[PDB]
């Protein structure tokens, strides 16, 4: 296995520092991650900008619109299109995070998607050949 | 409510993605 606290790391470091911010917290595994989340960001980029500007993020919002959001997003299973989609949702959360002056909301999404990962796609992400088979397949 | 649309959305737009793999 990879290490998906590791990944998620990485990812939301990358997103971040794509808007300017810098957050303190295999490597073909965390390009091909990356490039797979941009290139899902610029086909819908219009779409995820009206989500943000809905999004109503509080710290005491955050954890349930996380919970829902992503339930809903594998509401009828997993592919590895709807896990890209679950990067780019984090990071989209992240992001305003930061650009609403609550930073600390960061680390505690980046906790929550660490934790879905395990408690919830981790069976499938190893039942569909781990991350090796995500960078074949999208390589 | 507003997260309901907001993951059917993602749901449309990860499987049109998966698709163009």
């Amino acid at each position: 296995g990879y290490d998906n606290r590791e990944i998620v790391m990485k990812y939301i470091h990358y997103k971040l520092s794509q808007r300017g911010y810098e957050w303190d917290a295999s490597e073909v595994v965390h390009l091909t991650l990356r490039q797979a989340v941009d290139d899902f960001s610029r086909r819908y980029r219009r779409d995820f900008a009206e989500m943000s500007s809905q999004l109503h993020l509080t710290p005491f919002t955050a954890r349930g619109r996380f919970a829902t959001v992503v339930e809903e997003l594998f509401r009828d299973g997993v592919n590895w299109g709807r896990i890209v989609a679950f990067f780019e949702f984090g990071g989209v959360m992240c992001v305003e995070s930061v650009n609403r002056e609550m930073s600390p909301l960061v680390d505690n999404i980046a906790l929550w998607m660490t934790e879905y990962l395990n408690r919830h796609l981790h069976t499938w992400i190893q039942d569909n050949g781990g991350w090796d088979a995500f960078v074949e397949l999208y390589g | 409510w507003l997260a309901q649309r907001l993951g059917r959305e993602l749901r449309r737009l990860s499987d049109e993605f998966v698709d163009s793999f």
